DNA sequence: TTTTTTTTTTTTTTTTTTTTTTTTTTTTTTTTT
DNA sequence: AAAAAAAAAAAAAAAAAAAAAAAAAAAAAAAAA
């Protein structure tokens, strides 16, 4: 259900600058949450509606190697849905590339960042400013892994990133809750001896 | 300069005079620009937008060659010349190559024609803040790209700060200041209600209800709305953008009487005092283990409660720091129950570092050798919520 | 109409005379020639010197430069047995960059096109093995160097070194000039560099110390020129660009003005410069800065005011820029804040006021202000996440500055006075009475 | 194609020539006395016996023709401040012994040259040496190679090699491999090895050198020392000769006031040459003492007064009141607002009143481009440091007088 | 030579009459004015006094502490006084100097 | 089928960036009063 | 409990090591004859 309301809006984004982001509340189970993504992002290769890139928070340590990381993501998954260097991954070439590519037909430019508490906080705030220069050029989607609360995104985004945000808050079902389903329907299910 | 001033005058309104300047200064290509302008305002007063505008406008009317940077995105300075190079010498392809700024000066150079074709150039550099932060050459010869490069050519330069915060210790070349003053009561309101038509023609897209929409929804009542808007608005903020993000959801919930079928001011007073309180909020329960809500009140505990004092509270400003030792002793002293100490209560202490709910003041690389020093990043409000959930009172252990 | 097509003739000529014409050069009479005459030394007589022109940021140091070189290439004697090497230390950052540029510029074997082959120490091997095969019978080198400060902070300052031992050795004829803005370069160089450095140095501070050479420079800067010197000022810039500024420069043949016209602006030009008003104006830019690049600033911005409805320069027009001039910035950023940042500004002034400058917090400063906003019957409704993103636009905007811990409490400074708060309060728009009263107190 | 050229420019095959005059150059008849006078004392005109220098001259002409005629090899080390006439003294050794060899009366002996600071780096001092014996650029492990092949093995007949380092000190690093690989090969007996090398510190072997590399470079040294004013009124009056075109006077004050300085040589025949360019605008034919004290005002420069008296009236004020805080506060550096509070007091106490901090710091970084003033950036604005780079009594002489 | 003479006696003048060893090359070109003041000798500007203490430095009489501005740089005797004096053979000039306290 | 030209990949050499050593300065701890 | 030394630690400059880029060289594929 939240998958199919987070392509929603992936697409009525795509039918209609500030960048487009969506939090989305998981739990503080982190490793239980990446494969969650992983289905949306076959959901968007699904209706070609965007192309999805990463970026770990491993990767992230300065505004370089966030941006090269993130111009190596979204090339290597147009390349891995249908090699440049690590210096050579810039802003410019993607919009050589999304101009050369997807101009004559548009494809989002979904960026998933799934562990939103682990980045350094600088780092996040100029990619936020970066990715927001270049709307209008680029249509980047900007798709959240926040884990504990709004309240976070709201305390690590000060006034002049969020004034250039136009989130749109998503919620996922609770842990226990899932615990609960899943030893309802799976551990004290009958069929199994 | 009549033309460009005229035909941005509809777009940016009670911005006349700023208009006025630039078009004085850089206006018409068939007169030589200034070495530097520097325009500067506040958040949200139309300096992005303005100089875009004025650039394209520029660019399409005139024999100029514009360049728009923003100079968080140069992390090195290879970035910025090929973007301005991008520009400024276009039709090159893949072609292009510049390795520094002696390159980049050559090839502007080389770009220099007749004097009968009357050509310009263009540069803003958004957000120049950060020109300061690049390495030491990068301003001093864009000031003067002018005289370097011996075109007509004007760089202009986009922050929210004074040039006084841009004066290095080798100094600077001249620079054309131009301040964008926000906006008072009447021009913002003036701002507000320039988009009458598209609200009235957008309300009328969504029958009694429209033919009793279309007889008052003009123009004095709009700006009665937005007086009343103002009244409560204006004194947390002046920005534009927030107000006009504010005050459509405002008009979305101040029409229901009106459709539905003074007398006004009540039934929005409710709301515009309740979206008051979020503002700066862009918005169109943290559930923990056990274990984890008493390390983490525990942790709260050893941050607050004056390590002296924890000879006599457990045995039977700013955030204050403590070791793992220290929080592992009062875990045990609060929790009453004195559980294993197992891998995954160490565990826990290292992803609740990890959720930001802890943090890491000191140590971080003799966190095992016990001169690692941690700190609690957490309220009152959500320590009295997990002592409610769970049952334990933190009021008397604070 | 033709009254208006003149008045952007003169309006195009005067602003391409201010920023353009880099050769014309005004006063500087013992040290141009000295520069001049010995660069003619170098060239004719092929003697090897070093020179150091040194003045303060601002006056005539490039001017002066591009005047010599400009009456010294067309002659046929120096324009055909010297070749130039222009450097810049902005530029040319390293003395591999540098050396590339030495290569290229010298036309030298191993150039090809503008693409040096070989290393750093190749080309640098290269060019000495060129400079030391010279003698008398070849050209004279003429090397520019400006920003020679950041010449001076390279590696082991290897290329100073090299380009002040062939100025001493029986070589290539080279001639070094540095054009810098420090008054002691000299002691940023080693004890070889500087026994190698012939210790001549120009010194270049301006003319126009005094109020009346003020009035006369912004007087000669407005004026329009008689067409005879106009005639003679075209056809030395047209022998200069027969044989680099050349080919953008003022170009003064394609302005043509009537003598009615001409006198008429002259007129009007000396009478109001001969008022108190238009003096004062100039007296106060004249208090503050007596470079010319401030004053032909002022002048750009007083001469791009003239539309066709106002074609005379008068000196309410002189007193309007120099209001734009002496104003202060951060009291105009301060007259754009909301009341929630400027009750957080009053209450950092009265902690500052008290604690005598102790730095300050989010919880002293939000606690300080809580206590005012419970009796001020407008701020009752505030949260404390809007007064934090207010104390955030206070801080990006660098009127509060941090030490150099929690983002509540990481601890600051105020980067203003107590005069500039002070003058905000009194021109604040629509200030209500509340904060205007706890602001005295 | 370029290449043919580089492939000819890293095997030596094309002269690195220069472009030549379109104009023949001027003959001596056709100058006057004082322009002979002036090329006679161009430092570049090396003379071919060297005034005030022949006991240098000894010591190194012994050493060389010892440890040629020996056959063996060795190390020398010279040093002393510059100017005093090492490397002319040392070449014109090289060039007696070469005329000497010329003339069959010596054994005959290969003259290698370096120089410290025309390398970029260290090891590179293996890729000139062996561009000087065959004249081929190679690699510097190669050129290391072949030279330890050279110097290592024995072969008859094996000639001298005499190898000069000038400026040593450029050659250590922290490693000590490229001045340690030059002064090891001499201990060999393979190879006829003698390696002179100059510098500048006197302490230089025992003050950064190793223990090997100082063990190995022996206790055979030379000193140059300043010269006195009769040194230099006798090296200006050799260079002058028989023309009158100097005064006896002129030559002694520049004497006096060079060797009381720096010792220096090159002062002297700089400052000489700048007197006889006065003296040919004055339409003089001879070089007066008030030439000579004109050029010792122009080439001693000291124009830290002049720049004070010529900067502006807030500028002035701003140098009183960084003068005065530092005589209020007692320390030196002090930071922007009590520089801005004392601005405001001597601004009321003169009547005239003062831009805003905002230009005060624009009259701060003027100030510090030209350095009268130390300061920082401008981003910390009002808690900035300043020094004040100027003395305190200038500036009173400045203003005051 | 004469300025290196005035130059090491307001070193061992500043080094004897104060126990801190912290000299800059500003505050001892400052005494070294006053010093040559007081004996009607013109005295080098900041420039040239520079390069003089480099070209005393040269001899291993001193020891410079390079820091980036040139008033800055710490100077260093690393030679005893006796030798000093020694190495002068001036003793009517450095008698004079070290009588001299009142221009510290 | 054999020879010469142009592409591709490997290896060497040079440049730039990151790490490491080294000197200086500060700074929190320890001894004496 | 404060004054003063003292050893440990941080900052910064400077030199070296390693990574990256660029050029030279050798091997391979495709055209010339
Ligand atoms: N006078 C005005 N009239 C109409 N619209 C305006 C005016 N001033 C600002 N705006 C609107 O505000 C929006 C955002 O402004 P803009 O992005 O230029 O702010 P900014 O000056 O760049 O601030 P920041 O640098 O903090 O982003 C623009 O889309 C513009 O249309
Ligand atoms: N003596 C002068 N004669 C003519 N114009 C002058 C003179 N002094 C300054 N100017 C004017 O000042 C402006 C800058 O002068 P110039 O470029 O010579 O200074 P600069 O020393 O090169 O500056 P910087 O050191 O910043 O490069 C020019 O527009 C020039 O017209
Ligand atoms: N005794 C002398 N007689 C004549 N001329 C001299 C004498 N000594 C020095 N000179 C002149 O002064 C210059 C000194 O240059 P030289 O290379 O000898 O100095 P140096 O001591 O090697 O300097 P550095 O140590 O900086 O290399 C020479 O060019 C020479 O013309
Ligand atoms: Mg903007
Ligand atoms: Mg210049
Ligand atoms: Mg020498």
């Amino acid at each position: 259900r939240t998958l199919e309301q987070l392509v929603d809006f992936v697409v009525g984004q795509a039918e209609r600058e500030v960048l487009p982001t969506a939090a989305l509340l998981t739990g503080i189970n982190q490793p239980d949450h990446l494969s969650q993504f992983t289905a949306l992002t076959q959901r968007l290769h699904a209706q070609r509606a965007a192309m999805v890139c990463v970026l770990q928070s491993r990767d992230c340590a300065t505004l370089k190697a966030a941006v090269e990381t993130l111009v190596f993501g979204l090339v290597e998954d147009n390349a891995e849905v249908e090699r440049l260097r690590r210096s050579q991954c810039t802003m410019k070439q993607l919009k050589s590339w999304y101009t050369n590519n997807f101009d004559s037909e548009r494809r989002q430019l979904v960026v998933i960042l799934p562990d939103f508490e682990c980045f350094n906080a600088s780092v996040l705030q100029d990619l936020i400013l970066i990715l927001s220069a270049h709307c209008g050029s680029l249509p980047f989607v900007l798709v959240l892994g926040v884990a504990t609360a709004m309240t976070a995104v709201h305390g690590t985004l000060p006034y002049h990133v969020s004034s250039k945000i136009r989130l749109r808050v998503f919620q996922t079902q609770a842990a226990p809750t899932g615990l609960n389903e899943v030893l309802d329907k799976v551990l004290l299910s009958p069929k199994y001896a | 300069m009549e033309a460009i001033c005229s035909s941005l005058e509809p777009l940016f309104p009670c911005r006349e005079a700023a208009i006025e300047t630039l078009g004085e200064l850089i206006g018409d290509s068939s007169e030589t620009y200034p070495s530097a302008i520097y325009l500067f305002g506040h958040s949200g007063t139309g300096k992005t937008a303005l100089t875009r505008a004025f650039l394209k406008e520029c660019g399409k009317r005139q024999n100029v060659r514009t360049a728009h940077l923003n100079a968080i995105e140069c992390y090195t300075t290879k970035i910025m010349l090929e973007i301005l190079l991008d520009s400024l010498a276009p039709d090159q392809g893949d072609a292009l190559k510049v390795d520094n700024m002696l390159d980049f000066v050559e090839q502007l150079r080389r770009q220099a024609a007749t004097r009968v074709e009357d050509q310009g150039f263009l540069i803003a550099v958004d957000n120049a803040e950060r020109l300061r932060d690049m390495d030491a050459n990068v301003l001093p010869v864009l000031l003067r790209l002018q005289e370097l490069t011996n075109l007509n050519l004007c760089v202009i330069l986009l922050s929210q700060l004074p040039f006084e915060k841009f004066y290095n210790k080798t100094g600077l070349s001249e620079i054309v200041c131009l301040h964008l003053a926000q906006y008072n009561k009447a021009e913002t309101q003036r701002i507000l209600g320039s988009d009458f038509q598209q609200v009235r023609n957008q309300l009328l897209e969504q029958k009694k209800r429209l033919e009793i929409c279309q007889e008052a929804v003009t123009e004095d009542f709009y700006n009665n709305y937005l007086n009343l808007f103002l009244s409560v608005f204006y004194k947390a903020c002046r920005d534009v953008p927030e107000l006009q993000l504010t005050a459509r959801k405002c008009l979305s919930t101040y029409l229901e009487p009106v459709l539905d079928g003074s007398r006004l001011w009540r039934h929005i007073a409710g709301p515009l005092r309740s979206a008051l309180t979020q503002i700066y909020m862009r918005i169109e329960s943290l559930e923990l283990p056990y274990y984890a809500k008493f390390l983490l009140i525990a942790a709260f505990l050893a941050s607050h409660n004056a390590a002296k004092q924890d000879k006599r509270l457990f045995v039977k400003l700013g955030p204050k720091s403590f070791s793992i030792d220290r929080l592992l002793a009062i875990f045990y002293a609060i929790l009453e129950e004195k559980v294993g100490l197992t891998c995954n209560l160490l565990s826990q202490i290292s992803t609740l570092v990890h959720l930001n709910l802890l943090s890491f003041v000191s140590g971080e690389q003799n966190i095992m050798e016990g001169s690692a020093r941690l700190q609690c990043t957490i309220g009152l409000e959500f320590v009295l919520q997990i002592g409610k959930v769970v049952g334990f009172n933190v009021r008397q252990y604070l | 109409p033709e009254a208006d097509r003149e008045l952007v003739s003169i309006r195009r000529f005067l602003k391409e005379r201010l920023q353009r014409d880099y050769t014309t050069l005004r006063g500087y009479a013992k040290e141009r020639s000295n520069v001049r005459l010995l660069l003619q030394r170098t060239a004719e007589m092929g003697e090897s010197n070093s020179l150091l022109l040194l003045g303060p940021r601002g006056s005539g140091k490039t001017t002066l430069i591009n005047s010599v070189l400009a009456d010294l290439l067309p002659n046929k004697s120096f324009g055909e047995n010297t070749l130039i090497v222009h450097l810049d230390g902005n530029l040319h950052t390293d003395d591999r960059v540098a050396l590339k540029s030495i290569t290229v510029q010298m036309q030298l074997e191993n150039a090809a096109d503008g693409k040096v082959f070989g290393s750093f120490a190749e080309n640098l091997a290269f060019l000495l093995q060129c400079l030391k095969a010279g003698g008398k019978h070849s050209k004279s080198v003429i090397f520019i160097l400006e920003e020679f400060d950041l010449f001076c902070a390279h590696h082991n300052q290897t290329l100073l070194y090299n380009l002040f031992d062939v100025s001493q050795s029986a070589q290539a004829p080279i001639c070094v000039l540095g054009v810098t803005c420090r008054l002691d370069v000299i002691e940023l160089l080693e004890k070889r560099v500087k026994s190698r450095f012939s210790h001549r140095q120009v010194f270049l501070f301006p003319s126009l110390r005094r109020f009346e050479d003020y009035v006369d420079l912004c007087r000669d800067l407005l004026s329009l020129p008689t067409g005879n010197s106009l005639l003679l000022a075209a056809e030395k810039i047209y022998n200069l660009q027969n044989i680099y500024f050349s080919r953008n420069h003022f170009d003064p043949g394609e302005y043509g003005f009537s003598p009615r016209l001409r006198d008429a602006w002259n007129k009007q030009i000396c009478k109001v410069l001969a008022t108190q008003q238009a003096r004062s104006t100039l007296q106060a830019l004249h208090d503050f800065d007596i470079s010319e690049a401030y004053l032909k600033n002022f002048l750009f911005r007083l001469v791009a005011h003239l539309r066709p409805q106002s074609p005379h320069i008068t000196a309410e027009k002189m007193a309007a820029v120099g209001s734009q001039f002496e104003g202060d910035d951060k009291i105009e950023l301060l007259c754009g804040l909301s009341v929630l940042e400027l009750c957080l500004i009053i209450a950092i002034k009265h902690h500052s006021q008290i604690y005598d400058r102790d730095s300050f917090n989010f919880e002293i400063i939000y606690a300080r202000f809580s206590k005012f906003a419970k009796v001020s019957t407008t701020m009752q409704a505030v949260e404390r996440s809007i007064v934090l993103k207010a104390f955030e636009h206070l801080r990006i905007a660098e009127l509060i500055m941090p030490l150099t811990v929690q983002k509540e409490f990481e601890m600051h400074k105020l980067a203003l006075t107590y005069s500039q708060i002070h003058h905000c309060m009194q021109r604040y728009q629509a200030l209500p009475t509340e904060v205007a009263q706890w602001a005295q107190s | 194609t370029p290449s043919q050229k580089m492939k000819k420019i890293r095997a030596g095959e094309l002269s690195p020539s220069m472009q030549q005059r379109t104009d023949l150059p001027a003959k001596d008849s056709s100058k006057s006395e004082l322009q002979l006078a002036r090329e006679q004392l161009h430092v570049s005109v090396v003379p071919k016996s060297l005034p005030c220098r022949e006991r240098e001259f000894e010591n190194i002409y012994a050493f060389l023709e010892g440890k040629i005629q020996d056959q063996c090899g060795g190390c020398m080390y010279v040093s002393g401040v510059p100017g005093t006439g090492k490397t002319a003294t040392v070449t014109g050794v090289i060039r007696t012994l070469q005329r000497m060899a010329k003339q069959n009366e010596l054994p005959a002996f290969e003259y290698l040259e370096i120089n410290g600071m025309r390398l970029t780096e260290p090891r590179q001092a293996y890729v000139q040496i062996y561009k000087q014996l065959t004249g081929k650029t190679v690699s510097w492990e190669q050129a290391h190679a072949l030279l330890e092949k050279r110097f290592t093995t024995p072969a008859p007949r094996r000639v001298t090699t005499v190898l000069l380092v000038d400026e040593l000190d450029i050659l250590c690093n922290r490693r000590q491999d490229v001045v340690y690989n030059l002064l090891d090969w001499p201990t060999k007996s393979a190879a006829k090895l003698v390696v002179v090398t100059i510098a500048n510190t006197m302490d230089l072997p025992e003050r950064l050198l190793m223990g090997k590399v100082t063990s190995r470079l022996g206790l055979t040294r030379l000193t140059f020392q300043p010269y006195s004013h009769k040194q230099l009124q006798e090296i200006v009056t050799a260079r002058l000769g028989g023309s009158e075109t100097f005064k006896g006077e002129a030559v002694q004050l520049v004497a006096r006031k060079v060797a009381a300085v720096s010792g220096d040589a090159r002062r002297a025949l700089d400052i000489c040459r700048r007197a006889t360019e006065i003296a040919d605008t004055a339409a003089v034919k001879c070089v007066t003492m008030l030439h000579v004290q004109q050029a010792l005002a122009e080439m001693i420069a000291s124009a830290k007064v002049q720049a004070i008296r010529n900067c502006s009236r807030m500028e002035q004020i701003f140098l009183q009141a960084i003068a005065a805080e530092v005589t209020r506060t007692g320390v030196e550096e002090t930071t922007f607002m009590g520089v801005y509070q004392q601005v405001e007091t001597i601004a009321a106490f003169m009547g005239v009143t003062f831009p805003p901090p905002g230009r005060a710091l624009r009259l701060c970084s003027k100030l510090g481009a030209e350095r009268l003033i130390i300061s920082e950036h401008s981003r910390n604005d009002l808690f900035q440091k300043i020094l004040l780079n100027v003395s305190a009594d200038d500036i009173h002489y400045a203003l005051r007088v | 030579p004469l300025q290196q003479k005035l130059m090491l006696c307001t070193l061992v003048l500043m080094l004897r009459n104060e126990r801190n060893k912290d000299i800059s090359m500003g505050r001892l070109h400052e005494v070294y004015r006053r010093v040559c003041a007081k004996r009607n000798i013109l005295a080098l500007d900041q420039a040239e006094f520079t390069g003089t203490v480099d070209l005393v430095e040269t001899r291993g009489i001193l020891r410079i502490m390079r820091k980036k501005e040139p008033r800055l740089h710490k100077v260093l005797l690393q030679w005893d006084e006796e030798e000093v004096h020694a190495a002068l053979s001036d003793k009517q000039l450095i008698a004079s100097i070290l009588s001299d306290t009142a221009c510290l």
